[PDB]
């Protein structure tokens, strides 16, 4: 509490009343030194939870307070996020993340104890009853994206144990975040913040968000995959005939292929993370190379602009232009 | 002029004066001199209120504050609490014992009046009660390493347990022993020189055989104090291989071969015990020990119930091969 | 005499005990389990001392199959530990050559590629 008091009130609200009106910082070096030196100071205690959260899993008392600091947490108006208050979002993230109960490490039931999220029946549920209410954060698109990666770990728990009485509860959150476009709010707030280029694990938490949704619930998903291919098929037919489209579209799928497209793109690190999306198994590997090839099955107009996108963001990396490269070179040798 | 008021009266309700010294300091930004104050008043039934006056106000003084020395104090001071709890435990054990003992109350007094040194305490409360978990704990803490009076005191701790366990029923005895087996082994789990496993396990499982209790008893409580399966399969083996002729006298080597056979099955019900990483070598483990067993069985005179466990055996060996 | 043979392994001598089992065959004259007891027990000794031929002797003497078959196992993974297969290679199979073969089949099924020698 008296981190995230002490942090934002000061840092805001000092600079901009005080440092902005009198100008006390002397030149215009001073005030962008000063500015600087504050913007370097909230982001180091920033990385700090960040680095932390990556280490040690968080404790009861502490995730219900930083979920009690994601209820407020607000976007720049030029919609890109602060490099400080979205760290601090990833970082509960990996928190919250349950990629730790999905690796096979052994001391999963060591973990599970440590990590306070499990061992109380009474966390998961708070957590899900908060995001499943419809006062929304001062960013409505937040209530809603929280409430997804909240249920992408609801389902994930399902494997561990017999804990699968939330399970049901995960196909309706995940179509209230994709009617949210949750695909459109991490394509331009989150990666559109250049910041976001620098730190490593603001990628890998969001690349293991992206592919532990089409295998922790690949039943959650390929019905909302064939839900909306059908649906767009349906409309756009009967649009091509005489009328107009409804107004009330939401085409999740197509921003879901450009965030495919958008996350992928960019290659500072030489990781070549599309290596994840070649298949040369695993029930993860055939969920994936599935999701490739299950997805090849829509044809509708409106999905071919960002499923091209996508395959913008998978051709990074050598490997994964030679074998994107050949895959194109087959499904002609007829797919569109 | 509140601050010297307060000292002069503390040096001079000696406990209240120097509690509100301290808030106020605190209040002030002097948690320091707070702590100095409290320490001091410290060292300065109505002495066990001192001790728990004395404890509070140092863990209000060193809130995260690491100094060497006031940490050491509040270390000093929790090792004070266990000196405090753990006399009056066993202070209860023993008036109990020896018709509401009234020598015990005084010690009990005595060590709560005063702070004792190692050397006193130990000879003192040995000699009229030994309280071998109390030395136990004490050893831990300085760190005096001492495998055999390490040994001693646990098997002290077990006799005097089952002493005052031979009027309750076979079952409450065993239930109570394992219950405060488990509860101390909890406290040195980390510790392995302040718990000697084959020891205990051999002095335990001779009681056993002396007192006719379950063969899976010591496996169970095993596996409850997180020992791994493949570890306590590994002792099980060393003892059986070690060929102690006390088995052979009690005329229970069957047993022993039994309570074998018994952790192994409870390891094949559920698989979960071991880790997933390691399931494939130890399954060939076992195979290989069932090859073992079963060739010594077949070189011993036949008898129905060794051809009983022959057949169970083999039967393991089957699921075994299959799991694998 | 099966007394005194207990006392002799704890003992630690294991030319007496197999004497000792040897006299101890001829009183079971016409007991076929304590025969093949004894006789496992000298196959076992003479296993655990180097004694490849007089193992394999006792191995085809004893009058139980299945006590035969276990010892048949048991001086496979002692001579392959050893690497003594010459004289398992020598030793003739007694309609359990198969039988030699899926033992060490199940073996490479069933063990890390990177440790064991069971494949080679």
């Amino acid at each position: 509490n008296k981190i995230l008091t002490l942090i934002s009130q000061i840092d805001v609200n000092n600079e901009f009343d005080k440092l902005k009106k009198e100008r006390g910082l002397g030149n215009k070096k001073h005030r962008k030194e000063v500015s600087d030196l504050i913007k370097e100071c909230q982001q180091s205690l920033a990385h700090s939870l960040y680095s932390w959260s990556c280490q040690t899993p968080l404790n009861r008392e502490d995730t219900l307070l930083l979920i009690g600091y994601l209820e407020k947490v607000t976007v720049e108006g030029d919609g890109s996020l602060d490099k400080v208050n979205l760290t601090l979002l990833m970082s509960l993230l990996y928190c919250l993340d349950v990629g730790f109960l999905e690796q096979g490490t052994d001391d999963r039931e060591e973990l599970m104890k440590q990590a306070s999220m499990f061992m109380d029946r009474q966390y998961i549920a708070a957590i899900h009853n908060r995001l499943q209410n419809t006062q929304p954060w001062k960013s409505p698109g937040m209530q809603a994206t929280v409430r997804l990666a909240w249920a992408l770990a609801l389902r994930g728990i399902s494997q561990f144990s017999e804990v699968l009485e939330f399970s049901e509860a995960d196909e309706p959150m995940a179509e209230i975040a994709i009617g949210g476009n949750v695909f459109l709010f991490l394509t331009e707030a989150v990666v559109g913040s250049e910041s976001f280029c620098t730190d490593e694990f603001f990628i890998r938490r969001i690349h293991k968000l992206v592919t532990d949704f089409p295998t922790l619930m690949p039943m959650k998903v390929k019905q909302l995959r064939n839900r909306a291919e059908e649906d767009a098929r349906l409309i756009q037919m009967s649009m091509q005939m005489g009328n107009e489209p409804p107004a009330s579209l939401r085409r999740d799928l197509e921003h879901l292929l450009l965030l495919i497209g958008e996350l992928y793109r960019k290659d500072p690190f030489h990781l070549e993370l599309a290596l994840e999306y070649w298949c040369p198994p695993p029930q993860r590997q055939v969920l994936l190379s599935k999701f490739v090839r299950q997805m090849s099955d829509l044809l509708p107009a409106t999905l071919y602009l960002p499923y091209l996108k996508m395959l913008r963001g998978l051709a990074s990396g050598p490997q994964c232009a030679h074998y994107c490269f050949s895959l194109l070179k087959a499904n002609g040798g007829g797919s569109p | 002029f509140l601050e010297p008021h307060l000292v002069r009266m503390a040096k001079l309700n000696k406990v209240r004066y120097m509690d509100l010294l301290w808030r106020y300091y605190e209040k002030n930004r002097n948690f320091s001199n707070a702590a100095r104050v409290v320490a001091k008043l410290a060292d300065m039934k109505q002495r066990l209120e001192y001790i728990s006056r004395a404890i509070l106000s140092a863990k209000s003084s060193t809130t995260m504050s690491t100094l060497a020395a006031d940490g050491e104090f509040l270390h000093e001071l929790e090792e004070k609490l266990e000196v405090a709890r753990i006399q009056l435990q066993i202070q209860e054990t023993l008036t109990r014992q020896y018709s509401h003992h009234s020598t015990v109350g005084d010690a009990v007094s005595q060590l709560d009046s005063q702070l004792m040194d190692i050397t006193k305490m130990f000879g003192q409360y040995a000699d009229p009660f030994r309280l071998s978990e109390c030395k136990l704990a004490i050893i831990h803490c300085a760190g005096h390493s001492d495998p055999i009076l390490v040994q001693t005191l646990w098997q002290d701790i077990i006799d005097k347990e089952l002493s005052d366990s031979m009027g309750n029923s076979s079952v409450d005895r065993m239930q109570s022993l394992h219950l405060k087996i488990t509860s101390l082994g909890k406290i040195y789990a980390s510790t392995p020189r302040y718990f000697p496993l084959e020891f205990l396990v051999k002095y335990l499982e001779q009681q056993v055989c002396n007192f006719s209790w379950d063969a899976g008893f010591v496996t169970y409580t095993m596996q409850e104090i997180n020992v791994p399966v493949p570890k306590l399969l590994e002792v099980y083996d060393h003892l059986f291989k070690a060929r102690d002729p006390w088995w052979s006298r009690m005329k229970k080597p069957l047993h022993l071969l039994e309570s074998i056979y018994i952790l192994l099955s409870g390891y094949v019900q559920e698989p979960s015990k071991v880790p997933s990483y390691e399931r494939r070598r130890f399954t060939t483990l076992c195979l290989d020990a069932i090859s073992c067993y079963l060739v010594e069985l077949q070189s011993m005179d036949p008898a129905p119930a060794l051809l009983n466990t022959v057949s169970n055996f083999k039967s393991l060996q089957a699921k075994l091969e299959r799991l694998s | 005499y099966n007394r005194v043979l207990r006392l002799l392994e704890d003992v630690g001598l294991p030319e007496l005990v197999i004497q000792l089992a040897t006299i101890a065959i001829g009183e079971a004259s016409d007991d076929w389990r304590s025969q093949a007891a004894l006789r496992t027990r000298i196959f076992k000794h003479h296993l655990d001392m180097g004694h490849n031929n007089q193992a394999y002797d006792a191995l085809t003497q004893i009058p139980d199959p299945s006590r035969q078959l276990d010892c048949l196992r048991q001086l496979v993974v002692v001579l392959c530990e050893r690497s003594q297969l010459q004289d398992l290679v020598e030793f003739p199979y007694v309609n359990l050559h198969n039988e030699v073969v899926g033992i060490i089949e199940s073996r490479a099924r069933a063990v890390d590629l990177m440790t064991h020698n069971y494949y080679e």
